[PDB]
């Protein structure tokens, strides 16, 4: 569950999972299937692209480290709002009645 | 396939039958053809008005 | 100011939007009807070359002006779709 | 004629052998083929040309010089242009 | 009691009533006005139809001393029954500009009046906020899961408005603005489009700096708040998925309807172009005739 | 460096002007802009026999323009015009280019040589002996998706596999054929399969259409109300 959180995106190869838990590729798939059944993760399983495309992660408590991780991602999205808003100011500057 | 009663297309390059059951024709796009159709007719008739000016 | 403010949808109404199902309904209704206003306008403008405007309007149903009625129906959906796209794309680009 | 042909080959092929690049540019000396390639900015690595690498760099440069918001055009920006015309 | 709480629907008369009672006590320089809140409740949406002043004193030197007259409230409620006997005490207004933690102590007193958990309504009298200028809270008692004891605390309830039909024609009646914070025409919606985006910018900025405070100034971690901010990420859109490609294809569809319509409007106008041009061709005859005619008229008027 | 008037001149001048541009642009191997400029000159110029020698020359140049593109004029055009005998050298050209016949083409410009040179489109026409080949190999790649180098050499009398490789190499830089050569299998493969509705290409097109329309609104507004304003000032009521 923790690998998904700390990544920005929400999809993992069965190769990555295999390394992280020290499991074969068979048992990587059995592990995602338990996890979903438990209700930790919801999503889709692709065996033919060897992805798990995660669609919701469960909330959890938040410690210091996690605070900063999320903080940083807000920084990019803050910029995107400001400059997209700079472009809109400049077109139809006249029309704002 | 000519009846369109299950749609699909038959491939003899390998011997499969692909069974496509997806929706046909966008209704919105299609009604745009009759609306343009009517605008294309009207403009010949507006040009009949403009024979007055000439 | 109290009087004027009657919304919490002052900043939550431009990024907020109605499903695209409903926009597909508006698009489909709007295009379909304008054909009908366009067919009355075609019967109509087989004339427009006789004596007295006021007569033509009665007899060949110039009433309410079908020329004006088509302009109104086109203007309303035309302005609405610019908004529909305009809000659509704004969300995709700013939010992700 | 060679220089003319070398724009063409980007579009035609994405893999050519070393003998075939030589043949096409009317050469008879392999060392001359590889020499031209430095100068024409092709990366022949392992005896196979990579025309596609070359395309990438060429595209990027034309974006890189400013012009660029309206050169690209934005989904948001189209609707803005159309809007102001109607209310003017 | 009732645990049914959801929204606070607030009538415009409520908003205006607390600005008025504040200005006719002429309380200022951070001195407060707390009155009764009247309306329907035992209901999920708390419905505040009216409000009246209560005599209230707040000491600003030491904030832990206040005056509330318990006798007045009962009398006053009786006279509310004269007006409309569907009103009972469901809370109290505060005069703002913000929440205070001395409001926790005021709150006790109004539990011996109400049939619901008492209402706290901030009517901001200076009318600040980018939406409505009211926050609304309700007092809850709860255990805290960060390992500390049971607190009494004010948890947020969203604010919206619904009003009587009658009231609603009056609000519009006094007003004469064209609005730029509500949607009308194309141009209006562009102004609102920009306002929404800048609104987002303002609130989002505040989130980054809030995160900054916990680990450098040391606000206490609160799991409950940061927990929604995680869900902002999981419900977040993604780019280049088969959902975000449907998103482009839908733009291409709508753009085509807009094309036919712009062109339909052009038909209509080229006909209006020809029509006025015929009007001019007609008026030409009249113009010619007029000149020969004006010859006769000039001489006659000079004769007289 | 011109600053030509359009809002305050006679329409005879405005037609003449549009005509000249297409001739000059065409000689510099820009046939895209050539094509837009001649159709505008024709619309300004009337249908009468008073304008008859103007129209004949303008319409010669338009047929030749569309052939220089590889666009090719329709059969409709020559028939619905009653100009059949005059446009006869162009007609034979249009049938010739289409068929991809080098053999026919050699005949067409030779037979008609004199008539073409007087119109001074002959200078343009010689450039088609090449475009005749490019059109011809375009036929081949449409008919056959994947086609051997040998097959092509057989139909149009081309000289080697290597020769046709090279014809097609020039032609697909201009993107006529819209194909790519595999040397390692020995075929020429067109790559078109549509499903470009999915892509952002139609969006680009729809954007252009709207702006041609917004500009037409401007012409309508300036013209319509301006002679009304005069009639009111005028003593007529």
């Amino acid at each position: 569950i923790e690998t998904v959180f700390v990544k920005n995106i929400r999809m993992l190869s069965f190769e990555d999972i295999s390394k992280a838990t020290h499991l074969p590729k068979d048992n990587v798939e059995h592990l995602v299937m338990r996890a979903i059944s438990l209700g930790l993760l919801k999503g889709s399983i692709d065996q033919v692209n060897e992805l798990v495309t995660i669609s919701w992660v469960q909330p959890r408590i938040i410690s210091g480290d996690q605070i900063t991780k999320m903080k940083d991602r807000l920084v990019e999205w803050n910029d995107q709002v400001e400059k997209l808003g700079k472009k809109m100011e400049a077109r139809g500057q006249s029309i704002w009645v | 396939i000519l009846d369109k009663i299950f749609y699909g297309v038959l491939d003899q390059g390998n011997g499969w039958l692909y069974v496509y059951e997806t929706p046909n024709q966008d209704a919105t796009y299609d009604s745009a053809l009759e609306l343009v159709g009517q605008l294309n007719k009207v403009v010949d008739q507006l040009f009949e008005k403009a024979s007055v000016l000439y | 100011k109290m009087l004027m403010n009657l919304h919490k949808e002052q900043w939550q109404s431009g990024l907020k939007m109605y499903d695209y199902e409903e926009k597909e309904e508006s698009n489909l209704a709007a295009t379909k009807s304008m054909v009908k206003i366009a067919e009355q306008y075609s019967k109509r403008i087989e004339e427009e070359k006789e004596l007295t405007e006021e007569e033509l309007k009665t007899r060949y149903v110039g009433r309410q002006d079908p020329k004006k009625h088509l302009s109104e129906t086109a203007d309303e959906t035309l302005e609405n779709n610019i908004v529909s796209v305009l809000t659509a794309g704004v969300n995709s680009v700013a939010i992700k | 004629i060679r220089d003319e042909i070398a724009k063409n080959t980007e579009l035609s092929y994405d893999f050519l052998p070393l003998s075939n690049i030589k043949a096409l540019l009317f050469f008879n000396n392999e060392k001359e083929t590889e020499k031209f390639a430095l100068e024409r900015n092709w990366p022949i690595v392992n005896s196979k040309v990579y025309f596609n690498n070359q395309s990438k760099e060429k595209a990027d440069y034309e974006d890189e010089m400013m012009h660029e918001e309206d050169q690209k055009t934005n989904i948001i920006e189209k609707a803005m242009d159309y809007a102001i015309s109607i209310e003017n | 009691m009732s645990l049914q709480h959801e929204k606070v629907t607030i009538a415009p008369l409520v908003l205006l009533s607390a600005l008025d009672h504040y200005e006719r006590t002429q309380t200022k320089e951070n001195k407060r006005c707390v009155g009764v809140i009247l309306g329907d409740a035992n209901s999920s949406t708390i419905r505040v139809t009216n409000s009246f002043a209560l005599p209230f004193e707040e000491d600003e030197k030491n904030s832990d001393v206040w005056f509330l007259d318990h006798n007045y409230i009962e009398n006053m409620n009786e006279m509310c029954k004269k007006i409309n006997a569907k009103e009972k005490l469901i809370g109290w207004y505060h005069s703002g500009p913000k929440l205070r933690a001395s409001d926790l102590k005021i709150n006790e007193l109004f539990k011996k009046y109400t049939q619901n958990n008492p209402l706290l309504l901030i009517v901001d009298v200076k009318q600040q906020g980018v939406g409505l200028p009211t926050d609304a809270y309700v007092a809850i008692e709860q255990v805290k899961d960060d390992g500390t004891s049971t607190e009494k605390t004010f948890l947020h309830l969203p604010c919206t408005i619904e009003a009587e039909e009658a009231e609603e024609i009056g609000v519009e009646h006094l007003l004469r603005d064209v609005r730029d914070q509500a949607a009308g025409g194309l141009s209006i919606r562009l102004t609102n489009q920009l306002k929404s985006l800048k609104g987002l910018q303002s609130k989002l900025k505040d989130v980054v700096e809030y995160l900054d405070k916990v680990i450098n100034k040391e606000l206490p971690i609160n799991h409950t708040i940061l927990g929604k901010l995680q869900d902002v990420f999981n419900l977040l859109p993604n780019l280049g998925t088969p959902d975000d490609d449907e998103i482009d294809v839908e733009n291409h569809d709508r753009i085509n309807i807009s094309n036919n319509l712009q062109k339909a409007l052009t038909v209509k106008t080229n006909d209006e172009l020809m029509v006025i041009y015929i009007s001019n061709l007609v008026r030409s005859i009249i113009a010619f005739d007029d000149l020969i005619e004006n010859k006769i008229q000039n001489k006659k008027i000079q004769e007289q | 460096k011109l600053e030509y008037p359009h809002t305050d001149v006679s329409s005879s001048l405005e037609a003449r002007y549009f005509f000249y541009l297409s001739k000059i642009n065409a000689i510099q191997l820009d046939y895209s802009t050539a094509n837009e400029y001649i159709i505008a000159a024709i619309r300004k110029a009337p249908h009468n026999s008073k304008s008859l020698g103007f129209l004949q020359q303008s319409n010669k140049l338009h047929c030749c323009i569309q052939l220089l593109m590889g666009d090719i004029p329709e059969l409709s055009f020559f028939h619905q015009s009653n100009m059949q005998k005059s446009l006869l050298p162009y007609y034979h050209l249009t049938k010739a280019v289409k068929l991809g016949d080098l053999k026919k083409f050699t005949s067409t410009i030779t037979k008609y040589k004199q008539l073409l040179l007087k119109d001074d489109t002959y200078q343009l026409c010689v450039r088609l002996r090449s475009n005749v080949i490019k059109t011809g190999i375009r036929i081949i790649s449409l008919t056959y998706k994947k086609i051997s180098l040998r097959d092509i050499c057989l139909k149009l009398n081309l000289d080697s596999e290597q020769t046709v490789e090279y014809m097609v190499s020039r032609a697909i830089r201009d993107g006529v054929i819209e194909a790519k050569i595999n040397h390692e299998d020995g075929f020429i493969e067109t790559t078109e399969l549509l499903n470009i509705y999915d892509s952002e290409d139609p969006q680009q097109v729809f954007d252009e259409r709207i702006k041609f329309a917004n500009q037409l609104h401007d012409e309508y507004l300036v013209s319509m109300r301006y002679p009304e304003d005069k009639k009111t000032q005028q003593n007529e009521k």
